[PDB]
């Protein structure tokens, strides 16, 4: 469903800038990776009802675009932490040029709600912890390569506007 | 004999709204952002940089309808254009 | 009658280093961010918008070297490009 | 000393992209405005030499782009706070197309220093508190304005590396 680079958009883009575009390895030996973790049910906050809508078009969209797509779903910040960590490991990731990383799940200003969180007892993986865990000593596979974070969440609870008259 | 190498290089990430904010999902259309990223991403990943594509995607939302948001982009260290050159 | 705007909009924030680390002051030559954002400004200003400009200074700062640093562009929410046509 | 946008290439960016530039005002009647902010000498952490050097040079830009630029220096965080009120109620701002905010200091992770800065009493301006007075509500004469905010300090002590072997 992705409308394809030409042969003659490709070069039009090598020539319009020179050395600043990141490189992309061969089509037939390359292995990219992408992990979707998206959270729908919950403890204690309601159902993410639509959210498979979201997983189905993301799936769809970043295998189009030529990555293996790994999906997780309804997980604890943990859980997530040690999902992260275990694609920083992947072998693949030498073989690949790039990756997509996609959280969607409820969300507040610290950052993403595992399926545990609450109020009372927070369950909520940070969006350092992600940059950490897939950094140059975390993930020296990715070194030099595009790593692309896409997060569904809320950030807190405002609705994100101010009142002016007329 | 060790080398140094950036301990965080290579990076973007784009959330769904601005610090503080929500974010919209319609319970049988999905989520908004996620919705209006594919659609972008399908149409421009031909011809734009990721972070251009972004832009756009950010500019869909400039007007505040009856379920503002505006998605961000945070913690920026492409030191290149990423092109995904698809086709290829 | 009341009408609602977005809270955040239209900014764009370049920080001298990545979180967590170290940005380099040369005691008589000045602050290497700032001296190489100067120079980029004066040459691209004429033909790329701002959020070029920000990737062509982290560009120019990725051999690690002596003193490693890499500035990083935060909390996007331009909806469009930035030029600064300088000379209008 | 800044290259400047030819009548050629001005139509030609106009031409290149649409309906997706930020407009920019008469260059007759615009009032553009931008403020810079430096630390050099504080209380407790060692004197920030050089620093002229960095306050001459982008003073000379952001007036050589068409800024008036107001030159703050050794201010507290609260001080930095009321400055910054201040420079967004500038009614100036109204017949501008845009700002620059450049902040120059000593840093550390939560923020940018004061000039009394110290471990044992923190003297600290957010990014966040940055943000809230620029934004739509406490600026609204910025609204739909590009704000462009530059900051030269540390954001904690690690030197931003890691090893490897060869």
């Amino acid at each position: 469903n992705v409308k394809l680079c030409s042969l003659e958009e490709a070069q039009r883009i090598w020539k319009q800038k020179s050395a600043e575009i990141y490189p992309i390895m061969d089509k037939s030996s390359r292995t990219r990776l992408a992990l979707i973790i998206c959270n729908e049910e919950f403890d204690s906050i309601p159902r993410r009802t639509g959210a498979e809508v979201d997983i189905t078009g993301m799936t769809m969209l970043l295998q189009n675009l030529g990555y293996s797509v790994d999906v997780k779903k309804n997980l604890t910040a943990s859980d997530m932490t040690t999902e992260l960590e275990a694609f920083a490991h992947r072998p693949e990731h030498k073989t690949s040029d790039s990756t997509f990383l996609v959280f969607m799940s409820h969300g507040i200003r610290e950052g993403i709600c595992g399926k545990k969180h609450s109020e009372q007892v927070p369950d909520i993986l940070q969006l350092n912890a992600i940059f950490s865990m897939l950094n140059t000593k975390n993930c020296p596979s990715l070194k030099d390569k595009p790593k692309v974070i896409i997060i569904q969440a809320c950030r807190g609870d405002s609705p994100g506007v101010v009142w002016f008259k007329d | 004999a060790i080398k140094k190498a950036h301990i965080e290089k290579d990076f973007i990430a784009f959330c769904s709204s601005t610090p503080d904010n929500v974010s919209w999902r319609h319970p049988t259309m999905g989520s908004v952002f996620i919705g209006r990223l594919i659609e972008h991403m399908q149409e421009y990943a031909c011809s734009c940089d990721v972070e251009e594509i972004f832009r756009k995607v950010r500019f869909s939302f400039e007007q505040p309808d009856g379920r503002a948001q505006m998605p961000t982009t945070e913690r920026v260290t492409l030191t290149r254009c990423f092109y995904l050159f698809p086709g290829h």
